[PDB]
């Protein structure tokens, strides 16, 4: 437990990129979360949306 | 039949033909939700009900 400023920060970046990673999960508000499924089921007029 | 105890066809284990389907000319009103009119030749679905 000595050496806890320095985990800290490695435990601070590791979590920022985690909760970068999993909000690709996420639609916002969309059909689906992947583009590939939005784009191979919708049309390009209706898919940009 | 009518609107009251309406038919529900489950078709399973098939290879569907909507490209027939969509270019026949018999058919008034082609609405497709959640997926386009199209593309529909190059997905491989679940479950689908008639």
């Amino acid at each position: 437990s000595a050496l806890g400023k320095l985990q800290d920060v490695v435990n601070q970046n590791a979590q920022a990129l985690n909760t970068l990673v999993k909000q690709l999960s996420s639609n916002f508000g969309a059909i689906s979360s992947v583009l590939n499924d939005i784009l191979s089921r919708l049309d390009p007029p209706e898919a940009e949306v | 039949a009518s609107v009251y105890a309406w038919n529900r066809k489950r078709i399973s284990n098939c290879v569907a033909d909507y490209s027939v389907l969509y270019n026949s000319a018999s058919f008034s009103t082609f609405k497709c939700y959640g997926v386009s009119p199209t593309k529909l030749n190059d997905l491989c679905f679940t479950n689908v009900y008639a």
